[PDB]
């Protein structure tokens, strides 16, 4: 193969006029990061871009934004021929025009608003017939290059005279829209959207190859996750990006029609989808059509489920159709749909993490002119329980606030506002805080699965435990080679035990961070909260959530609260947790950590070999560690130079880490008193610390310690006679 | 390319039964008319999803060359009112016309679920229609009605009456050997790399069924394809045979396939022959022989017991300190006899819903009864004993296990073993003659055994020459087998830390053991021992006042 | 005599919120068509009986001057299977015709109660009918669907999803100040004695 052939991949550089080749290839073509290249795609069309370097980009693939990708009439996973283009030189004139449906609503000076800053000092390498996208004024307008003077391709230097002919143009038939949904409109679903891309791309893009191989492709792909996670979005995105025919089956819409009409629409859907292969049947809100058969009385409803099942089993046709489906609740779905040959593949599209939310916020602030005081990373960080739709509403509401106030006088009486105003209109960080105030998070109650933001640096002392923990979790993941050569299988679970407030919960998170592995925390009371009947099927749901999020550490915190509740319901939970532990295959990299402030009442069953057999004792901190804790807590606070953190550790040789944190707060709470009462230079100095230390707090008595040290030596013996 | 008996693995014994039931009536229809003897009417196949029920049915059809009418459950129940019952009629009618024939009702539970479960009339009517059609086989015109379900229970019991579905076949989940078989069937057409060890696959593939393994083979292949795809062509509508042959499926591709592996059926009560042997258990030589005399003899030498006038004992109770090989022994004796083995742990019994907890214990004793010769093992009984007093549900379950024990005839090859780390709270009812009357005490290992255990655990591990396991055993007096394994694990963990830090090649050597012994712990206190020693004698008297 | 914000008391804050959500989208309908931003679709009002939910809905309609189509829950569910779903279609249709408009579904829990509680095919069909109609407003006509219920946790959770009744207002029982406020509104026509 010559080097001139590469495959289209997603774009890291969100700019329009740009492509990305790896450096090994970059220098191979002898063309440099600064030069202008000519892209030759399918349908005998071309485009011009500036080529650049990506460390992540595999050499054989070329990253290009969807705009370029659209002009070439190419999809993700197709080949194109790149070649250098020194033939290109500076531009004299350019004749662009807006497309009609991308400007329906506004009117005014498009040049000053969109074109001028878009080409300002940008020296963009354009082409005749190309269609580019400019974002501004809370919308995205599409222009097409009708003519250039150094035609057909030329560069837009600052001296280039940009002409606008007169009137917006109609849309061509074969020309897709950029307002349509694509992978670039989805954030927080990196890993999940990758899986689906692998499942769907081969059978759809190259159906002939899958017919030739004989291998069986995926039949049904079930998407689940709470409301507003972007299930409908991902489904509609994969359709446009793979370019397959898309027949949407809306759950409620079917079930809203008469008895036979519902079943008739089901047929016509599969019928037309099969006809226009390759295609994707998307059954949105599947639980509306196929809830548990037991859950449904009536006759028709059961008949409709059976109809769907037969249609799903009707893929013996294998005429290249993929049935995607979306539900907000797996256990509502009739399990008969989960069987092989039907919805056999599943994707957990859960709630986004801090990074994921930042992504989504960047997607819905694409078209807005954000003020400089806006820190979207802060918004994402202080947005615990929002979902994709919540954030999309948050940005939309913050925008409506900036609008309605800087509305001021505007005109209103005038049926439309021109582009000059909308561009000058900015969304302040204040507006986001206002929108954040009225925030109604959708998924707070949802159990979270993400990489903890806590690190070792937040844990003072316990250097021994940190290192032993690295052996137990990190090594078996990062060095399976050794364990297989030594003939030993690693231990599955750890149990933290010791006095209260000594960093058990921190350690559980801290290790998950060290491994950059997912983390799930189910506290004792959370388990005793559950409805009794559903309690069991939900514990199973946890272990499935941890199994899929592998590598993951499943953390059962506050186990003492369950031990108290046993001596009814608390019995069934643990006995099932014991059952689920055993079912957890050691090879799955799911590592279960337990924690309790009370080892005198742990069910010894949890301590059986194979289960939580690594009994780690976390005691009160020694002097050295206490200073590390005090520094770890006052890390983000403005402490005076006069304060002696060491001396503070000398005196309190019976205090837990929870106490030292409370002491640092108390001293801070006094410093805040001074700052408000007198407007003094805000800083927490000594006399706060000393007074806060005068009253003191010993959250762990002496007798408590003696007992804990006794259990530190005898806990393994709790499986016999107690 | 069509389905045949060569396309089925793991279902050796079951597939043989179906063959016996079906071969004579189908291949020799004229003969059976002449005898006057009654053949099997209905054959019900049950087992979890993707075990190959539809497969076996389609296989038996082609191999016997019988006429085959497929009745899809969901298909019927998706159609309208009379059209359902009308199609059920036609299915039988057409099958009877082209006799010999096999009617296969796939997903029977869709058509005739629990007649109490169903709501409506047209549903109940379809069940009635089926029961009539089954009874309508008194024409006998050499038709065999096979059927498949995942819910052996949900089927309206009326169908399982005599003259309808009178024969049943448990096509359960495959074991280690079975999975290896199926893997070979689906890797039959692939060019496997030499590093591919399908035995390793089959063994660390605990909870997979036939459909899982088929997808697992498909997964490893499509990954190996996507690799050497690289350039290929794609633009060309088809790939030539030359390329497909050069394609090889590495063991790495199978490992990537095992990464995305979602096992279909886990916690599904497994019934297999344990891979654990006496060699895995250090010491206990006396108890091992005692176990044979209880299990090996009555199954291999029934003539002796019958001539001696005695009936053998039913069950055994392992009791003693934790981690001394009670679970191992249970598996070991079953393996020695090459008998099936079912291990129900105490917590597993406390997991079920209150209502299911009774109907599911029956399922166990039935599964053991059918898998005979079998060793039914109730492990971790202590966790149950605690849930009764606090040392409700646990009460109902044990009383059920007692009832099920007595009900099981001694002439069956089912042998029940109970085990617990605590005989101070064991239900005396279990210890009464006729139940678990063989009270075996399994103590901490003596010095000789400790060496045997150390060698047994370090068997597959790279231990240095200068390491003295006999001295190590001399030092770990009051330690249990579980403890000695943990010391080995602790010592091995240190050797690994050295390997990563220095790359010295893997040798778990002396100083690794020495430090592991420095932190070593005794999991069984002296006081605990004295108690177990008392119960080694007085546990017989726990059925009185005690 | 027609209802207005001056006839409402004890709901100062709530009435303000509803004023924000609702006010811009109707006399800025061509504006929203120009902006491209998504305004609220369904505003669900909950609180115990006789709190002023039906009052506030009718008030917002008259004060903003939008077209007002009242959908009484019980009135629909009193009719035959054909009429029920038909009147739901007619309401949404005629409301879209006379945009800007406010479709007020009073006693929503009567039409779409918790699906676990619902039985019979017709009733489940009517809920699905409403869900489709609510999703139908994603055409982004200039239409707002207000709705009232005495019991929020009675409503079928399908209605609380995005694009449907995504905004909610807790119009609760009035406090001491609110009661004084309401008393003034109902005694504004009466001649009160001095000792009052
Ligand atoms: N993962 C996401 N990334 C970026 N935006 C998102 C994401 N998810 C949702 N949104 C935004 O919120 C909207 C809701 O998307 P939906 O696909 O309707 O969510 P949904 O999961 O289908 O909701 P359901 O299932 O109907 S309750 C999208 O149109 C986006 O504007
Ligand atoms: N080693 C430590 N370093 C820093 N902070 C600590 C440390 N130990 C305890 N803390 C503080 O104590 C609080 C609780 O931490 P945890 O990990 O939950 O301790 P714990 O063992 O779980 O005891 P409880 O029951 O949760 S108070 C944290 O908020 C910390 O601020
Ligand atoms: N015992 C087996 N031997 C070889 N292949 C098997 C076996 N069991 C299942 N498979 C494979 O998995 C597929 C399962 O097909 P089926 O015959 O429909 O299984 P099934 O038990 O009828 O599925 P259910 O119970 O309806 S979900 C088969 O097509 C085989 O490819
Ligand atoms: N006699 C033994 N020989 C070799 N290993 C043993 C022996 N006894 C115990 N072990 C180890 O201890 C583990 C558990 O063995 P078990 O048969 O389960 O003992 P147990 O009596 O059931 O005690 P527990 O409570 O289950 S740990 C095994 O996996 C071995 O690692
Ligand atoms: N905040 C209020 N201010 C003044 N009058 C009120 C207020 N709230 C309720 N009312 C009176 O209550 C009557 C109307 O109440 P409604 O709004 O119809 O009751 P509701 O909130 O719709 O409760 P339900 O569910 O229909 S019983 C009128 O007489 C109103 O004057
Ligand atoms: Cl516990
Ligand atoms: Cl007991
Ligand atoms: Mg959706
Ligand atoms: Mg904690
Ligand atoms: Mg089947
Ligand atoms: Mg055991
Ligand atoms: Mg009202």
């Amino acid at each position: 193969n010559r080097p001139n052939r590469l495959i289209v991949d997603e774009a890291i550089n969100e700019d329009n006029s740009v492509v990305s080749l790896s450096q090994p290839k970059m220098d191979e073509l002898q063309l440099f990061r600064g030069d202008t290249v000519l892209l030759k795609g399918k349908k005998r069309r071309e485009a011009v871009c500036i080529v650049l370097s990506d460390d992540t980009c595999s050499d054989e693939k070329i990253r290009m934004n969807r705009v370029v990708r659209n002009n070439l009439r190419v999809r993700l996973g197709d080949v194109i021929s790149i070649q250098p283009c020194p033939d290109v030189k500076y531009g004299k004139r350019i004749h662009v025009l807006p497309i009609d449906d991308t400007v329906e609503g506004i009117t005014g000076n498009l040049f000053e608003v969109y074109l001028k800053p878009y080409f300002l000092e940008a020296y963009r390498p354009i082409r005749k017939g190309d269609i580019f996208l400019v974002r501004g004024g809370m919308r995205a307008v599409e222009f097409k290059v009708v003519e250039t003077d150094p035609s057909p391709y030329c560069i837009v230097a600052p001296d280039t005279v940009i002409h606008c002919e007169g009137e917006p143009i109609k849309r061509e038939d074969e020309e897709e829209s950029l307002n349509e949904v694509g992978y670039d409109d989805i954030g927080g679903c990196r890993k999940q959207l990758a899986q689906i891309k692998e499942m769907v791309e081969l059978p759809l893009r190259h159906p002939a190859l899958f017919k030739a191989i004989g291998v069986k492709p995926p039949r049904g792909i079930l998407l689940y996750g709470p409301p507003g996670t972007g299930k409908t979005l991902i489904a509609r995105a994969v359709a446009n990006e793979t370019g397959a025919f898309f027949f949407l089956i809306n759950g409620p819409e079917i079930m809203s029609k008469l008895a036979g009409e519902s079943e008739s629409n089901l047929r016509k859907a599969f019928e037309e989808a099969e006809k226009n292969a390759p295609a994707i049947i998307f059954i949105d809100e599947l639980d509306a059509i196929a809830p548990k058969r037991e859950k449904t009385h009536g006759e028709v409803e059961r008949r409709i489920v059976s109809q769907l099942l037969t249609l799903m089993d009707g893929l013996k046709q294998r005429a290249h159709v993929i049935v995607m489906a979306a539900t907000n609740r797996p256990n509502s779905i009739d399990p008969a749909l989960r069987r092989f040959g039907r919805f056999d593949r599943e994707v957990d599209i859960g709630i986004p993490d801090a990074t994921g939310r930042l992504e989504i916020l960047q997607i819905h602030t694409k078209n807005m002119k954000l003020a400089d005081d806006v820190d979207l990373e802060q918004v994402a960080n202080e947005t615990h329980g929002h979902v994709g739709a919540d954030l999309a509403a948050l940005c939309s509401e913050a925008a409506l606030q900036a609008i309605r106030k800087k509305m001021d006088l505007i005109d209103l009486e005038d049926e439309t506002i021109d582009a000059e105003v909308m561009n000058s209109l900015a969304v302040t960080m204040d507006d986001f805080r206002w929108a954040l105030s009225q925030s109604n998070p959708s998924a707070l109650r949802e159990t979270v699965v993400e990489v903890p933001q806590v690190t070792w640096e937040d844990i003072g002392g316990l250097e021994d435990v940190k290192r032993e923990l690295q052996e137990l979790v990190q090594y078996p993941v990062e060095h399976p080679d050794k364990f297989l050569k030594f003939g030993m299988t690693p231990s599955k679970g750890v149990l933290f035990y010791g006095p209260p407030g000594c960093g058990k919960t921190l350690l559980a998170k801290a290790i998950a961070n060290e491994c950059q592995a997912n983390f799930i925390s189910i506290k004792g009371p959370e388990l005793l909260t559950m409805w009794f009947g559903e309690s069991e099927a939900n514990v199973r749901e946890i272990f499935d959530k941890a199994r899929q999020a592998a590598p993951c550490v499943l953390f059962f915190d506050e186990l003492d609260s369950i031990a108290k509740a046993r001596g009814g319901a608390a019995d069934r939970v643990i006995n099932q947790i014991l059952t689920e532990m055993d079912g957890m295959s050691t090879k799955k990299n799911v590592f279960i950590i337990g924690a309790t402030n009370r080892p005198d009442i742990i069910d010894p069953a949890i301590l059986r070999p194979g289960r939580l057999d690594q009994l780690i004792y976390i005691p009160l901190p020694d002097e050295k560690s206490r200073v590390a804790i005090l520094k770890a807590n006052l890390r983000k606070s403005p402490v005076a130079k006069d304060v002696d953190l060491e001396f503070l550790a000398k005196m309190t040789n019976g205090f837990s880490g929870a106490d030292l944190t409370e002491i640092c707060q108390r001293a801070c709470k006094l410093a805040i008193r001074e700052s408000i009462e007198s407007e003094i230079r805000p800083e927490i100095r000594r006399d706060h610390f000393e007074e806060a230390m005068r009253f003191a707090r010993r959250s762990v008595s002496d007798n408590d310690i003696r007992k804990y040290e006794m259990f530190a030596q005898t806990l393994q013996q709790s499986r016999g006679f107690g | 390319n069509e389905v045949g008996y060569d396309d089925i693995g793991g279902c050796r014994k079951q597939l043989a039964q179906i063959k016996e039931m079906v071969e004579l009536p189908l291949r020799h229809p004229a003969l059976f008319k002449a005898i006057g003897v009654k053949p099997p009417r209905g054959i019900l196949l049950y087992g979890p999803p993707g075990t190959g029920k539809t497969l076996i049915a389609r296989a038996v059809a082609n191999e016997t060359g019988a006429f085959f009418f497929l009745i899809n459950g969901p298909e019927i129940m998706s159609k309208l009112a009379g059209e359902s019952e009308s199609n059920l009629r036609k299915a039988f009618e057409e099958a009877e016309k082209n006799a010999p024939a096999i009617i296969f009702i796939d997903e029977l539970d869709a058509i005739a679920p629990k007649r109490e479960k169903t709501h409506g009339e047209v549903e109940r009517r379809i069940v009635s229609q089926l029961l009539t059609l089954m009874d309508g086989l008194k024409q006998r015109a050499h038709v065999i009605v096979m059927a498949a379900t995942n819910r052996p229970n949900s089927i309206d019991p009326a169908l399982r009456r005599f003259g309808r579905f009178d024969r049943e076949v448990d096509i359960g989940i495959p074991d280690a050997t079975g999975r290896l078989e199926i893997l070979q069937i689906h890797t039959k057409n692939m060019k496997l790399a030499d590093d591919v060890d399908l035995e390793q696959v089959a063994n660390e593939t605990h909870g997979h069924v036939g459909a899982d393994l088929a997808a697992l083979c498909s997964e490893a292949a499509l990954q190996a394809i996507r690799k050497k795809m690289d350039l290929i062509d794609l633009e060309d509508e088809t790939i030539d045979a030359e390329v497909m042959n050069s394609l090889a499926v590495t063991m790495d591709d199978f490992r990537w396939a095992l990464s995305q592996s979602n096992p279909s059926a886990l916690r599904e009560t497994v019934v297999e022959v344990p891979q654990v042997t006496w060699e895995d258990i250090g010491g206990l030589e006396d108890v091992k022989r005692e176990l044979q005399e209880l299990v090996q003899y009555p199954v291999e030498h029934p003539d002796k017991f019958l001539k001696f006038g005695m009936t053998p004992s039913k069950g055994v109770l392992f009791y003693g300190p934790p981690g001394c090989g009670k679970t191992l022994l249970a598996k070991a004796i079953a393996n020695e006899c090459q008998a099936n083995f079912i291990s129900i742990k105490g917590p597993e019994l406390l997991t079920m819903w209150f209502g299911e907890s009774e109907a599911n214990v029956r399922e166990i004793f039935d599964k053991a009864r059918q898998a005979a010769p079998c060793v039914l093992f109730f492990d971790e009984l202590d966790s149950i004993a605690k849930a009764r007093g606090g040392n409700g549900a646990a009460d109902r379950v044990i009383n059920q296990i007692l009832t099920e024990m007595d009900g099981m005839s001694t002439k069956k090859n089912v042998f029940i073993i109970g085990a617990t780390n605590r005989p101070d709270i064991i239900d005396p009812a279990i210890l009464r003659p006729g139940r678990l009357d063989q009270l075996i005490y399994i103590p901490l290992p003596d010095e000789k055994s400790r060496v045997a255990i150390l060698k047994a655990n370090l068997r597959k591990s790279p231990v240095a020459k200068d390491v003295d396991l006999e001295f190590l055993a001399k030092m770990t007096n009051g330690f249990s087998g579980a403890d000695l394994t943990e010391i080995c694990q602790r010592a091995c963990k240190l050797a690994i830390r050295e390997s990563i830090e220095s790359e010295i090649r893997p040798e778990i050597r002396r100083d690794h053991f020495e430090e592991a012994m420095r932190f070593a712990r005794r999991s069984v206190s002296d006081n605990d021992i004295r108690k177990y020693e008392m119960f080694a004698q007085t546990l017989q008297q726990s059925r009185g006042f005690g």
